[PDB]
């Protein structure tokens, strides 16, 4: 296990996976199969918004490299091998984060901590897709925590206690 | 049930949160969910 050096100035254009990336950094550290698959899902992600642009074609290549480099660093890993341990993985993890938060909503306990627990387990729930999978349940959770992230951070500006 | 949601301004206020929790890079809560 190692840490690989940081990308280039991440232009505009990849805004949307921008967070992606950072989330992969800090899991990189904390558990490197999260982080594995979210530069996955950067990579396809990347490719399906563009492709051409030297400042692109550049990006993706080293993206790919750190991919591979990271694959190998793991080795086999079940989780990194066996797509069937490492998908259960993911889903139990986004589940967890979620509960929390959903334990926490019905507590009456309201914070900037959980506003983050419902967004960042949507972008869980992206990298779960990659796979394949994704079944309408899920679909139907990520369109409850994102209105839940902006329900809360909207009323929030309009300085309105959440319910 | 959920009230029908505006994608347009959805996504506004989605990209914007991104931007904000964005800026902090290293959470204590972050880690606290994590472990648990």
């Amino acid at each position: 296990m190692a840490a690989l050096a940081p990308l280039p100035p991440l232009p505009a254009q990849f805004k949307s996976i921008q967070h992606h990336l950072r989330t992969a950094q800090e899991h990189d550290k904390r558990d490197p199969v999260v982080a594995y698959y979210c530069r996955l899902y950067a990579m396809q992600t990347g490719m399906k918004i563009d492709s051409k642009t030297p400042e692109c074609r550049k990006f993706l290549s080293k993206l790919m490299d750190q991919l591979e480099a990271l694959k190998k660093q793991l080795g086999d890993n079940e989780a990194i091998t066996q797509e069937i341990v490492g998908c259960a993985h993911l889903e139990n993890y986004a589940l967890k984060m979620f509960l929390y938060a959903d334990n926490e909503d019905r507590a009456g306990r309201f914070h900037k901590n959980m506003i983050k627990s419902f967004y960042t387990a949507s972008l869980l729930i992206d990298v779960i897709t990659v796979f394949g999978e994704l079944t309408d349940e899920n679909v139907k959770h990520r369109k409850y925590a994102r209105w839940k992230a902006t329900y809360i951070h909207n009323c929030l500006k309009n300085g309105e206690t959440p319910q | 049930g959920t009230p029908e949601l505006d994608e347009d301004d959805l996504e506004a206020e989605l990209d914007a949160l991104g931007d904000e929790l964005l800026a902090d890079e290293d959470s204590s809560y972050l880690d606290e969910a994590a472990s648990a």
